[PDB]
């Protein structure tokens, strides 16, 4: 559980991203 | 005496004390059970 919750948590971090435009 | 054989059947596996062992063996299948469909959830993220 422990594992997934962590992976789950990781892949909400990953998408952010910064394009000024 | 006029009891179904499985009634004695039952009586003596418990003498022999085989109960607890048989309850938590398939409690703990359920739980495990789950756990494989949770693995395949970590499987399908970890490849995303």
């Amino acid at each position: 559980k422990y594992l997934l919750a962590d992976c789950n948590e990781a892949f909400i971090k990953i998408k952010m991203a910064f394009r000024p435009g | 005496a006029t009891a179904p054989d499985s009634q004695r059947l039952k009586l003596l596996r418990e003498v022999a004390g085989t109960r607890v062992y048989d309850e938590r063996k398939e409690e703990s299948i359920s739980l495990m059970k789950e756990t494989e469909g949770k693995r395949e959830k970590i499987n399908e993220l970890l490849k995303y």
